[PDB]
């Protein structure tokens, strides 16, 4: 079949800097010389992808002019001239020239922006999921940048490990930063046997940890 | 003015045939163009399956063909995918979408698991403020989505009327095979009392719809 290769795989972008992304398909994709069959596609996490480039080079109605694709044979490339945050996303490439049309395997767009310290909060487990017979605390990090946290779970100053687990979210549309939070599970059983319940977050934005804990 | 909509069943057990549908509003299947199914590997990249043309006729990708057909009820201007035999390999998100040159419309896309277990409802507990959230100017809370099967859980705040602040994270899987999630949203540590926050979760394999009240 006809591969798409698109390159980079992900790709850093300051904040209203350019990028390009570059998609490179294994054979020609050229109709009859007299047109190309070749899309270019953005997808925000969970949405349907949106068109944004047909035909190499003519942008679809509606998306912004600050994207443009060029390129032909079997070299094409999509630009962003000013990136903005909501640019952030997936990218992918579409050849519907030689069947069985095929796609390329995306690049990530990852937007840069300055270290932000996250706001950090401490959840103690519902009375209601307690008679059910399981505890879960909720450690939340919220808006921050980068990716990049450690959170680390002490129970009466003891260092957890095995029992807890974290989920993040994409980066936000608007301010580009990210969300976290850690979940520490444990049995109704092994949880009254504690008291300090401390959540120590390591990050860039903190000139040292911080930690939200409480009792019981 | 075009919308494509799929609609299906978000579970099916290993080896049954996998049974989707597209209804088109504001355009009719017949006049012109190629309708579509396409499929996403959960965080991958995107598969085409085959079109249906105005005319009837079908093509399918060589990957997928012996075990696909697509079909059209032009009376309810709809058009359907149905995959047979399925396995695991087959659970991803479900694309519909019109070409008309290339992929001008698509759907929302249904995700499809594939797998031999039962449907199971969530838990919904409350995360609550504790009192050094309430101390600063602004405080945290939310709603912890637990034990539920087959992918995707819906939040919403206050019936749709809370948007900004509002973090809802990615289902992270349990060591009990079940999902997991939890919804938070930052508010004015004045509001608390004055302003009621309910978080409305939708489980919809299960027929599961909550509206949990969050108060500390």
């Amino acid at each position: 079949d006809v591969v798409m290769t698109q390159s980079p795989l992900s790709l850093p972008v300051t904040l209203g800097q350019p990028a390009s992304i570059s998609c490179r398909s294994s054979q020609s994709i050229v109709y009859n010389n007299r047109y190309t069959y070749l899309e270019w596609f953005q997808q925000r996490p969970g949405q349907s992808p949106r068109l944004l480039i047909y035909g190499v080079s003519n942008r679809f109605s509606g998306v912004p002019d600050r994207f443009s694709g060029s390129g032909s044979g079997t070299d094409f490339t999509l630009k962003i001239s000013r990136v903005e945050a909501e640019d952030v996303g997936v990218y992918y490439c579409y050849q519907g020239t030689h069947a069985p049309y095929t796609f390329g395997q995306g690049t990530k767009l990852e937007i840069k922006r300055t270290v932000a310290a996250p706001s950090v909060f401490i959840f103690p487990p519902s009375d209601e999921q307690l008679k059910s017979g399981t505890a879960s605390v909720v450690c939340l990090l919220n808006n921050f940048y980068p990716r990049e946290a450690k959170v680390q779970w002490k129970v009466d100053n003891a260092l957890q490990s095995g029992n807890s687990q974290e989920s993040v979210t994409e980066q936000d549309s608007k301010d580009s930063t990210y969300s976290l939070s850690s979940t520490l599970t444990l049995s109704k059983a092994d949880y009254e046997k504690h008291k300090v319940y401390a959540c120590e977050v390591t990050h860039q934005g903190l000139s040292s940890p911080v930690t939200k804990s409480f009792n019981r | 003015q075009v919308q494509l909509q799929e609609s299906g069943p978000g579970l099916v057990k290993p080896s049954q045939t996998l049974s989707l549908t597209c209804t088109v509003s504001g355009y009719s299947i017949t006049s012109d163009y190629a309708w579509n199914w396409i499929r996403q590997h959960p965080g991958k990249g995107l598969e085409w399956i085959g079109y249906i043309r105005y005319s009837g006729h079908t093509g399918y990708n060589p990957s997928l063909k012996s075990r696909v057909t697509i079909s059209r009820d032009t009376s309810k201007n709809q058009f359907s995918l149905k995959l047979s035999s399925v396995t695991a390999a087959d659970t991803a998100v479900y694309y519909c979408a019109r070409w008309v040159d290339y992929f001008d419309y698509w759907g929302q896309g249904t995700l499809v698991t594939v797998s031999s277990a039962s449907t199971k409802g969530p838990s919904v507990f409350p995360l609550a403020p504790s009192s050094k959230s309430t101390s600063g100017g602004t405080a945290a809370l939310g709603c912890l989505v637990k034990d539920y099967f087959p992918e995707p859980v819906t939040v919403s705040w206050n019936s749709g009327a809370l948007t900004s602040g509002v973090h809802t994270f990615p289902a992270v899987l349990q060591s009990s095979g079940l999902y997991s999630l939890s919804s938070v949203v930052t508010v004015p540590s004045s509001s608390l009392g004055t302003q009621t926050y309910i978080c409305n979760v939708n489980h919809k394999p299960s027929n599961t719809k909550v509206d949990k009240k969050v108060e500390p």
